[PDB]
């Protein structure tokens, strides 16, 4: 199936994924297109940040859903 | 009064910034003050009840203090890091990331719990009821909306539509700006017609092959509280860096009617809170600017200091999260 990621500057990318794909796998797929290290990526869907060790199915993510890519502004 | 500062526990101003924004979220504050969460709380041991309890106690303490009192969120922090171990340390953290994990925690603890024949609006309504039978809480009452995403094959013209809930919107920042980049320019970049071609061609289910497609967001349901997260991040594949572009956002009469799936008189917002970040991506300082629900006056909440401010001081390039309420 295909899902989408709204990336950092206005564009969208298309990913080929399976429901059983792990969040880490998705992040790797995004790295392959965007060049952003998985450990820097945060992916938001339906108000949840997707966690490593979980799968797309775990989150009821269906075909043509969009993931929102954001990074971090670390502060104290 | 609600003008109590929060003690910095060690790089925790990200957490304090968000806490003050939520403290000034009128309906969320009232929920805590009027103790309405008590009957919503789940029963059963180690269903993270202490998170809601400690969050509500903190909001109660803030709104019963004398101005310039300093409140300690140490008990609260114990609870949030148990819910979300990434916040275990005393390291610098992202305020958005913190917001998402916090609201998820609170929501979980007071939770009250194909279509090709249907016109778009009916499909959305059905997807929405399907969602609300899984996620139904006072926290959702405030923050949750619904996006519509329409994906059109440029070859056969078939348009597939899907509906995604959201609890906030993360907006790309316009690089342009005639005089200045505006919040409306950023909302336009979010909702624009995205071309999916070359490497990004989707497979068309009708054409049975990869085709150039156009993808477009609109807002199917607006939330009571609209949180807008500015994507202040560069595209560097080496050293990512912060985008410090000034984004001009309004204090009043943010009308998002044009981004709606269907014309509405009830998508006008007023600003009430801003979480500000000063720094780079690797480190920095968070503050909050918030409008008291009672008095309508703005204050800066900074490193336990709480100071009055003018509405003319609210817009800065350090704005990172904007909290808007349905007017
Ligand atoms: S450290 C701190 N304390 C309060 N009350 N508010 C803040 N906003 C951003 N940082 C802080
Ligand atoms: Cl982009
Ligand atoms: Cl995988
Ligand atoms: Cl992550
Ligand atoms: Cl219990
Ligand atoms: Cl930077
Ligand atoms: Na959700
Ligand atoms: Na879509
Ligand atoms: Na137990
Ligand atoms: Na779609
Ligand atoms: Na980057
Ligand atoms: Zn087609």
């Amino acid at each position: 199936m295909q899902i989408f990621v709204k990336t950092l500057t206005g564009k969208t990318i298309t990913l080929e994924v399976e429901p059983s794909d792990t969040i880490e796998n998705v992040k790797a797929k995004i790295q392959d297109k965007e060049g952003i290290p998985p450990d820097q990526q945060r992916l938001i869907f339906a108000g949840k940040q997707l966690e490593d060790g979980r799968t797309l199915s775990d989150y009821n993510i269906q075909k043509e859903s969009t993931l929102h890519l954001v990074l971090r502004l670390r502060g104290g | 009064q609600g003008l109590a500062g929060l003690r910095n526990l060690g790089n925790t101003c990200f957490m304090n910034s968000i806490l003050q924004c939520l403290s000034n979220t009128r309906e969320l504050r009232d929920y805590c003050l009027q103790r309405l969460y008590m009957r919503d709380l789940h029963h059963g041991s180690n269903a993270h009840t202490a998170l809601v309890e400690e969050f509500a106690k903190l909001i109660q303490t803030i709104w019963t203090s004398s101005p310039n009192d300093v409140v300690s969120p140490s008990e609260f922090k114990t609870q949030i890091q148990r819910y979300a171990p990434r916040f275990v340390g005393y390291n610098q953290q992202d305020a958005q990331e913190f917001l998402r994990f916090l609201l998820d925690g609170l929501h979980n603890e007071v939770n009250r719990v194909n279509l090709d024949h249907l016109p778009d609006d009916e499909k959305g309504r059905q997807m929405w009821r399907k969602y609300l039978e899984r996620e139904d809480s006072r926290i959702g009452d405030l923050f949750v909306g619904q996006l519509k995403s329409s994906l059109t094959c440029t070859d056969c013209g078939y348009c597939s539509t899907v509906f995604d809930p959201f609890w906030d919107l993360s907006l790309p920042i316009a690089k342009r700006g005639y005089p200045e980049v505006t919040l409306m320019d950023c909302m336009r970049l979010f909702t624009k017609e995205d071309v999916l071609d070359g490497d990004e061609k989707p497979t068309c289910c009708r054409c049975r092959g990869r085709k150039r497609c156009i993808k477009k967001f609109s807002i199917q349901r607006f939330p009571k509280i609209l949180v807008l997260h500015l994507k202040r991040f560069s595209e560097s594949r080496i050293r990512t860096s912060k985008l410090t572009t000034f984004v001009n956002f309004p204090l009043r009469d943010l009308d998002l009617r044009e981004f709606a799936s269907e014309n509405t008189n009830h998508a006008v917002y007023n600003l009430y809170a801003v979480s500000n970040h000063s720094g780079t991506t690797m480190g920095g300082h968070y503050t909050a600017y918030c409008r008291s629900p009672g008095t309508g006056e703005w204050h800066t909440f900074n490193d336990s200091s709480v100071t009055p401010m003018s509405s003319s001081q609210v817009r800065t390039s350090d704005a990172y999260l904007l909290f808007y309420e349905l007017a």
